[PDB]
Protein backbone atom coordinates (compact mmCIF):
# COMPACT_ATOMS: atom_id res chain seq x y z
CA UNK A 1 0.00 0.00 0.00
CA UNK A 2 2.73 2.30 0.93
CA UNK A 3 5.74 1.56 -1.93
CA UNK A 4 3.96 -0.22 -4.69
CA UNK A 5 1.47 2.34 -6.12
CA UNK A 6 -2.75 1.28 -6.26
CA UNK A 7 -2.80 1.46 -9.97
CA UNK A 8 -0.01 -1.33 -10.17
CA UNK A 9 -0.27 -2.82 -6.80
CA UNK A 10 -4.46 -3.57 -7.11
CA UNK A 11 -3.26 -6.98 -9.32
CA UNK A 12 -1.25 -7.59 -6.35
CA UNK A 13 -3.73 -6.69 -3.72
CA UNK A 14 -6.35 -8.89 -6.18
CA UNK A 15 -5.24 -12.42 -4.59
CA UNK A 16 -3.60 -10.38 -1.45
CA UNK A 17 -6.85 -9.64 0.78
CA UNK A 18 -9.11 -12.25 -0.96
CA UNK A 19 -6.14 -14.71 -0.39
CA UNK A 20 -5.70 -14.67 3.39
CA UNK A 21 -8.59 -15.48 4.93
CA UNK A 22 -8.18 -18.97 3.21
CA UNK A 23 -5.86 -20.10 5.91
CA UNK A 24 -8.45 -20.30 9.20
CA UNK A 25 -10.70 -21.70 6.09
CA UNK A 26 -7.41 -24.34 6.83
CA UNK A 27 -8.02 -24.17 10.44
CA UNK A 28 -11.22 -24.97 10.99
CA UNK A 29 -11.16 -27.90 8.87
CA UNK A 30 -8.76 -29.24 10.64
CA UNK A 31 -11.33 -28.05 14.21
CA UNK A 32 -14.28 -30.19 13.55
CA UNK A 33 -13.60 -33.07 12.04
CA UNK A 34 -11.31 -33.78 15.07
CA UNK A 35 -13.70 -32.00 16.85
CA UNK A 36 -17.15 -34.18 15.10
CA UNK A 37 -14.07 -36.63 15.37
CA UNK A 38 -14.92 -36.77 19.50
CA UNK A 39 -18.32 -35.21 18.78
CA UNK A 40 -19.26 -38.80 17.24
CA UNK A 41 -16.77 -39.80 19.76
CA UNK A 42 -19.61 -38.55 22.12
CA UNK A 43 -21.52 -40.84 20.48
CA UNK A 44 -18.93 -43.71 20.59
CA UNK A 45 -18.55 -42.37 24.18
CA UNK A 46 -22.34 -42.86 24.51
CA UNK A 47 -21.95 -46.62 23.27
CA UNK A 48 -20.75 -47.77 26.81
CA UNK A 49 -21.55 -44.66 28.86
CA UNK B 1 -34.38 -46.24 12.23
CA UNK B 2 -33.09 -47.51 15.67
CA UNK B 3 -35.43 -45.70 18.21
CA UNK B 4 -39.06 -45.55 16.19
CA UNK B 5 -38.49 -48.46 14.44
CA UNK B 6 -37.73 -51.65 16.10
CA UNK B 7 -36.90 -51.71 20.66
CA UNK B 8 -33.14 -50.70 20.67
CA UNK B 9 -30.99 -51.77 23.27
CA UNK B 10 -28.78 -48.16 23.58
CA UNK B 11 -28.91 -46.33 26.60
CA UNK B 12 -28.18 -42.43 25.90
CA UNK B 13 -28.79 -43.55 22.12
CA UNK B 14 -33.18 -43.55 22.31
CA UNK B 15 -33.56 -41.03 25.27
CA UNK B 16 -32.96 -41.30 28.67
CA UNK B 17 -33.34 -44.73 30.95
CA UNK B 18 -34.16 -47.99 29.42
CA UNK B 19 -35.86 -47.30 26.03
CA UNK B 20 -39.40 -48.65 25.75
CA UNK B 21 -40.81 -46.88 22.69
CA UNK B 22 -40.51 -43.83 20.57
CA UNK B 23 -42.99 -41.58 19.09
CA UNK B 24 -41.40 -38.81 16.24
CA UNK B 25 -43.21 -35.28 15.46
CA UNK B 26 -41.88 -33.28 12.50
CA UNK B 27 -40.38 -29.69 12.82
CA UNK B 28 -39.19 -26.70 11.27
CA UNK B 29 -36.17 -28.14 9.85
CA UNK B 30 -36.18 -30.25 12.70
CA UNK B 31 -37.04 -33.94 13.78
CA UNK B 32 -38.41 -34.27 17.47
CA UNK B 33 -38.44 -37.66 19.03
CA UNK B 34 -40.01 -38.13 22.47
CA UNK B 35 -39.68 -41.38 24.14
CA UNK B 36 -40.42 -43.57 26.94
CA UNK B 37 -38.09 -44.98 29.23
CA UNK B 38 -38.64 -47.39 32.13
CA UNK B 39 -37.07 -45.99 35.20
CA UNK B 40 -38.19 -46.63 38.89
CA UNK B 41 -38.08 -44.90 41.51
CA UNK B 42 -38.56 -46.40 44.88
CA UNK B 43 -36.57 -49.29 46.20
CA UNK B 44 -35.71 -50.43 49.96
CA UNK B 45 -32.72 -53.02 50.88
CA UNK B 46 -32.79 -56.74 50.85
CA UNK B 47 -31.27 -59.64 52.40
CA UNK B 48 -29.84 -62.70 50.50
CA UNK B 49 -28.77 -66.49 51.08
Amino acid sequence: LSRLDPPEAEVQIDRLITGRLQSLQTYVTQQLIRAAEIRASANLAATKM
Amino acid sequence: SECVLGQSKRVDFCGKGYHLMSFPQSAPHGVVFLHVTYVPAQEKNFTTA
